[PDB]
């Protein structure tokens, strides 16, 4: 079908765009030795997560849909594990970057001078990935038994389990990001100059990309559709969006991009 | 370790030890905040440097180390040099702030102070360094204004048409003439401050008396604001 | 000035334990790597152990490996050598040597006084052959000493790592020539050195009564360090 | 009046000097060197980048051997580098953080440095204690030190912020000779291949040629329009070059008093911070305030290449005595060695 | 003041000392510089550089 | 080679007029900002007027504003100062100074005790 070919080409295009963006960010980090700051490490972590999800999810997702291809139990389990771990790692990297910005804004004098860090940035980078894994990995590995209609984690039957899972990756992270951005905006306004617009769209894009799936799955479990696919794609497009906002607005990666390009 | 002699690995190890010592020195260097003090012969910067040295504790330079709220400040004052600043001032293009002391009660040499502020503000290499302005000797200025013998309109002909701005929060108990004169003098400097600053660097006008114990707190707050603005500019927030 | 004083020697029973302390005074101790050098009553010097600056790297001889431990106290300016389970082959005099390593450095410049100790009752090695053990000669005439190495001592840097040491009777050896061409500080221009990758020659233009004693060859290519047999020059 | 008579006499003498110089102006240097083949494109690539300085670099100097190097940074550091392996041989902290100059003894046994403090400190490298000490501290200048160059192990010429330059005596610490001829701050000096004469450039747009032994000025060259920030002596010892705040490098001759050639471009509007000559003297390398360095064909005033990219204003530039590599340091914390490609 | 008079006298003496030196033609100086530059052309590794085999920096 | 020669200025009654000229040689007149400074008897050098490269920006000291007018002729390399209604306290030596560097918006050390790029000066005496 022509529609299937066009859809496959569109997913290939978005995967290639993710490839290009994250490869450019990682290349900028690698080439320049000036980007050895903590924020540079956080941006590298986010870029690594987005590059890995672009590598793993979509290319293996092509045969699963609109194609007469089947995936075994091990392959499907690995695909789900990688997808969930990478998504949670991206969310936690976003939260870490927001916390770093909050610390810089509210503790500027100590952020500049009384802030030295080595082998401790890597500690946080490992910790966020470990927590991202522990959110879902053991859960789905146990859920292998509870389940061949569709390659799914198999815990969608339990509503409370889904609520617990969505609580540790969408409610608390959004609350923390909103709290950090609100504190930064309030401190800067007390001390509406296009700062509010950016600090609002930063949370708005994340919420718009992540809420629909995390709520549609819950309401379907409590009581597929095209809107289900739309929500899944909205969740995936956050990985596309992320390279444009965070690493491209730090004034350090911009210098490397200007020099190289 | 490949194709390296037994006497080359030891040299590499010595270099690595030197590098680790350099890292420790870099941490210590980043810990401290450097400032550059500037003033004329009648400015009175000696009193300020003494009061912030002793209380908070031939050669071509003087160094004063103080500490406020567990924050370490290193103030550098040029001495025993010549009267041409266009060559040795480019050394101080990385300091956190330029403290600039101006004698407000000296109308005759106020134009000289304005010219020095203009030249410092618009310099090619000092175009990203904030200035903390100390308008010293407020008591003498108030006494001169109260005396009425000398008129500011003689040196600045636009003072006669200047009226103090409304809602300027005058200090309660101060004469209106003294407040008007002080606000005019600060106006003369904020014009140069905002003429071509463009937000890259800003100026902090302050009034200082003969014996004031709050100068260290003022410097600390101005430095805090300077670092906050630098951090905001780093993340492209503003 | 510069002083290295050793202590801790004595008479011990076989299989016992002992400790030597080498105190360094008059120079920056922390910037110098340290070596222990053992000289038996029989002629010949043997390298024992080495510790770098900051104790980054430690090297031992294949004989004392597993029984000797070398450490250093920089704040106390002291070098420790502890031995356990001694044998009858460890009875000798121990010298404390210092060495600094950079581009133009002069390793093995100063040697300690040394402490004597008596006991009751090979693939990765480079050999040195000094055939002329004893050369008798009246002073005032030129003197030539020859050294040979089984392996070429010339590295890819162009540096040939060969060292010449002088031991006059009753005193620890002092460095004369380092890296086969250079002259150590405080050494008269009478001593000269040259040679190819394998054979090396040391010349004393005008002999004096001071130069009587033993001459020792050494290499610094691979860290197992082998001294020469020792050529004895006498009147 | 006596004052007006003296001024008129000075004007008459200046007119006579200018008339003699114009009389000697037979033909320009550009006219004579016009049939020689141009060099072409001079592409030099970076071979080494040396890191370890915590602030801007103000000075640098090669050793007599073309391997070891010394650099000075205003964080208060004097670092000695083995350029072949990028190793650090020594790292000497300084009493004063403001250091504007650095020198390396021709014997390799000493280094020297000075700055905003009107003191030149000489450090001994070869010590029996294994550490670098402060061998001497020469004081007596009443201004910041701009340059210092070693003559022997026991002699050194310094130029300071005041109008004077001085030849010292390291063993005794007293100025053997004082020159005191300039009007503005002296910013650079260059020793001749045989150390009998040396030139000094200052902030009055004039260069002076002094005789070391007699301590008097021989010739004064005035072709520039602004302060001179650098000077370099021709390899054959019969000419020199000067770079100034205006975007111009001027080549002056000794036997013929006047000026030979001018190196400038329409697109260049910044100042020159340093100049240097190659071993043959055909090329002249000049570092600019726009974070770049230019290579001028000194016999034709044609730019033959650009060393591009240092992230901050280029401060110091030097060429090895062997002529193999060019070392460049900027207000960035890094020092780069550049070499050609066959 | 007498200081200005003394400085003017010193400047006049310096100008008199500088004005009496001998100057060669610019053509001769140009020829000398060109000859020196041509003579040492082969010993300038910054011109037609040496091969990477013998280049100390790589 | 940088030479600035000042002409004009003599005995002038109070309320009179004068015009000082400054001829420049050795440098491109169009690339530098120019200043007029003065030295009163028993007083230090005092900045009195300033004109930019193209004459677009002009500044005065305030005690001469409305009485003094500065101008520059880049075609003939001249700097004019027209002084109107001279006060008895205006007796001083006037120097035509050049800013140290080209294409700069700041000027350093123009009123220094010694300066390489300053003229010899012209005497302006006001008496009655
Ligand atoms: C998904 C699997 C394969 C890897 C999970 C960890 C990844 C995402 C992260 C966690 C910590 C990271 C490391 C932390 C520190 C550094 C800095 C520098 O030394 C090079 C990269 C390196 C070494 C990072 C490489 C990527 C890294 C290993
Ligand atoms: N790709 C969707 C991953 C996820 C996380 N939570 C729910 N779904």
């Amino acid at each position: 079908l022509s529609t299937r070919v066009t859809l496959a080409f569109f997913m290939s295009l978005v995967a290639f765009a993710i490839m290009l963006g994250n490869a450019l960010v990682i290349l900028a980090f690698v080439v320049d030795k000036n980007l050895r700051h903590r924020s540079s490490y956080f941006f590298l972590n986010l870029a690594i997560s987005d590059f890995f999800v672009g590598v793993i999810s979509i290319p293996l997702y092509i045969p699963h849909t609109l194609f007469e291809w089947d995936f075994g139990k091990e392959i499907c389990v690995f695909w789900l594990t990688t997808d969930y771990l990478l998504c949670t790692a991206s969310v936690y990297n976003i939260v870490l970057i927001s916390y770093d910005r909050y610390l810089s804004v509210s503790n500027a004098v100590s952020y500049r001078t009384q802030h030295t860090g080595v082998l401790k940035i890597v500690t946080l980078m490992v910790a966020v990935w470990v927590l991202a894994f522990l959110v879902n990995g053991p859960m789905i590995l146990v859920s292998e038994s509870w389940k061949g209609s569709e390659c799914e984690p198999g815990f969608f039957s339990e509503w409370y389990i889904l609520a617990i899972t969505s609580f540790l990756e969408f409610v608390i992270p959004v609350i923390l990001v909103a709290y950090f951005n609100m504190n930064i905006y309030w401190s800067l306004w007390k001390r509406a100059r296009r700062l509010a617009k950016s600090l609002a769209i930063l949370l708005g894009v994340f919420a718009v990309c992540w809420a629909p799936y995390s709520l549609f799955t819950i309401v379907l479990s409590f009581y597929k559709s095209v809107w289900y696919r739309i929500a899944f794609w909205l969740q995936w497009f956050n990985s596309f969006v992320n390279p444009l906002l965070y690493p491209l607005c730090h004034k350090r990666f911009q210098k490397a991009f200007l020099k190289i390009f | 370790g490949c194709t390296l002699s037994a006497e080359d690995k030891a040299a590499v190890e010595r270099s690595k030890m030197i590098e680790k010592q350099l890292q420790k020195d870099k941490q210590v260097y980043r810990r401290t905040l450097r400032l550059l003090l500037l003033g004329a012969d009648n400015s009175g910067k000696s009193t300020i440097v003494k009061q912030m040295r002793i209380y908070h504790v031939t050669s071509g330079i003087f160094e004063t180390k103080f500490q406020v709220d567990k924050v370490n400040f290193h103030m550098f004052d040029v001495g025993a040099q010549r009267d041409e600043r266009r060559k040795w001032i480019q050394c101080f293009n990385d300091v956190t702030a330029i403290i600039f002391v101006v004698d407000s009660s000296d109308y005759n040499r106020l134009q000289e102070a304005l010219n020095d502020f203009k030249s410092i503000w618009n310099n090619r290499w000092l175009r990203t360094i904030s200035v903390i302005l100390f308008l010293n000797k407020q008591d003498l200025l108030a006494e001169k204004v109260l005396a009425g013998k000398s008129k500011i309109e003689d040196y600045f002909p636009e003072f006669a048409r200047y009226t103090t701005p409304e809602d300027a929060t005058p200090e309660p108990g101060e004469d209106p003439r003294v407040t008007r004169a002080k606000y005019f003098i600060r106006k003369e400097f904020v014009d140069i401050s905002t003429a071509s600053g463009d937000g890259r660097h800003i100026c902090y006008p302050h009034f200082t008396c003969s014996v004031d114990t709050e100068n260290a707190r003022r410097i600390f707050n101005d430095c805090k604001d300077i670092i906050l603005q630098m951090n905001l500019r780093e993340y492209n927030l503003v | 000035d510069v002083q290295l004083v050793e202590s801790g020697g004595g008479l011990v029973q076989p299989g016992g334990s002992r400790k030597l302390s080498c105190s360094a005074s008059g120079f920056a101790f922390s910037s110098f790597g340290m070596h222990w050098v053992r000289q038996a009553p029989e002629k010949g010097l043997e390298w024992v152990a080495y510790i770098s600056s900051g104790s980054g790297t430690i090297y031992y001889a294949d004989t004392v490996k597993g029984r000797f431990t070398i450490s250093r106290d920089d704040p106390k300016n002291t070098l420790f050598l502890q031995m356990t389970s001694l044998r009858s082959e460890d009875t000798a005099m121990y010298y404390c040597v210092r060495s600094i390593y950079y581009y133009g450095s002069s390793p093995f410049d100063f040697w300690g006084q040394g402490t004597t100790l008596t006991v009751s009752s090979g693939g990765s090695d480079i050999v040195m052959t000094q055939a002329t053990s004893s050369v008798p000669v009246t002073p005032g005439e030129s003197v030539s000493i020859s050294c040979r190495s089984s392996k070429s001592l010339l590295h890819s840097n162009g540096n040939t790592y060969l060292y010449w040491f002088l031991q006059r009777p009753g005193q620890s050896p002092q460095l004369l020539i380092y890296r086969m061409s250079n002259l150590a500080s405080g050494v008269p221009d009478r001593f000269s050195g040259s040679g190819s990758g394998t054979a090396f020659t040391l010349t004393i233009s005008r002999l004096e009564a001071e130069d009587v004693g033993v001459y020792y060859c050494m290499q610094h290519l691979e860290y197992p360090l082998t001294f020469g047999a020792g050529t004895k020059l006498e009147l | 009046s006596e004052l007006d008579q003296l001024r008129q006499e000075a004007e008459q003498l200046k007119n006579q000097i200018r008339d003699a110089r114009k009389a000697c102006a037979d033909a320009t240097l550009s006219q004579i060197t016009n049939n020689i083949d141009p060099v072409g494109r001079i592409q030099m690539r970076t071979r080494r980048t040396l890191r370890g300085h915590l602030a801007k670099i103000y000075a640098m100097h090669w050793g007599t051997d073309s391997r070891l190097l010394v650099s000075a940074s205003q964080d208060g550091k004097l670092i000695i580098w083995d350029s072949y392996t990028t190793n650090k041989v020594h790292a000497i902290p300084l009493r004063s953080s403001w250091v504007m100059t650095c020198a390396y003894a021709p014997s390799g046994n000493y280094v020297a440095c000075g700055g905003l403090d009107n003191i030149c400190s000489i450090y001994n490298l070869k010590t029996r204690e294994g550490n670098v000490r402060v061998s001497r501290e020469l004081a007596g200048h009443t201004g910041y030190l701009s340059c210092c160059r070693f003559l022997d192990d026991n002699q050194i010429v310094t130029s300071s912020g005041d109008t004077t330059c001085a030849l010292w005596d390291i063993e005794t610490g007293q100025q053997t000779t004082t020159f005191t001829g300039h009007t503005g701050d002296v910013m650079s000096l260059s020793l001749a291949p045989d150390t009998r004469l040396f030139v000094s450039g200052a902030c009055d747009a004039s260069a002076k040629l002094w005789d070391v032994r007699e301590g008097m000025c021989r010739q004064t060259f005035t072709g520039h329009e602004s302060d001179i920030n650098a000077i370099c002596f021709f390899p054959n010892g019969n000419a020199f070059a000067t770079g100034s705040d205006d975007a111009t490098c001027r080549l002056f001759d000794l036997r013929a008093d006047q000026e030979l050639m001018t190196y400038s471009h329409d697109n260049i509007i910044c100042g020159i911070t340093s100049v240097s000559f190659s071993k043959s003297g055909r090329l002249l390398l000049a570092g600019y305030d726009d974070f770049n360095c230019n290579v001028w064909d000194a016999l034709k005033a044609d730019r033959a290449g650009v060393l591009a990219g240092h992230d901050n204003r280029v401060s110091c530039l030097g060429v090895t005595d062997d002529g193999m590599a060019v070392a460049t340091g900027s207000w960035d914390s890094f020092l780069k060695i550049w070499n050609g490609s066959s | 003041n007498t200081a200005s008079i003394a400085q003017a006298r010193k400047l006049v003496e310096q100008l008199k000392m500088e004005a009496n030196i001998d100057r060669i033609k610019v053509s001769k100086a140009a020829a000398d510089l060109m000859a020196y530059c041509e003579a040492h052309a082969k010993e300038d590794p910054l011109l037609t550089p040496v091969p990477a085999s013998e280049n100390p920096f790589r | 080679q940088v030479q600035l020669q000042e002409s004009g200025g003599g005995l002038v009654q109070p309320g009179g007029s004068l015009r000082l000229s400054c001829a420049a040689s050795g440098f491109t007149f169009s690339n530098y900002k120019m200043n007029w400074v003065r030295q009163a008897p028993g007083k230090g050098l005092e900045w009195v007027s300033d004109i930019s490269q193209s004459g677009a920006s002009i500044s005065y000291t305030g005690s001469v504003k409305g009485r003094f007018t500065i101008s520059r002729d880049n075609a003939k390399n001249t700097l004019y100062l027209q002084m109107n209604s001279l006060k008895p306290e205006d007796t001083a030596v006037y120097y035509c100074a050049r800013c140290p560097a080209p294409f700069t918006r700041d000027c350093f050390d123009v009123t220094s005790t010694t300066y390489a790029y300053r003229g010899q000066g012209t005497q302006v005496t006001v008496s009655s």
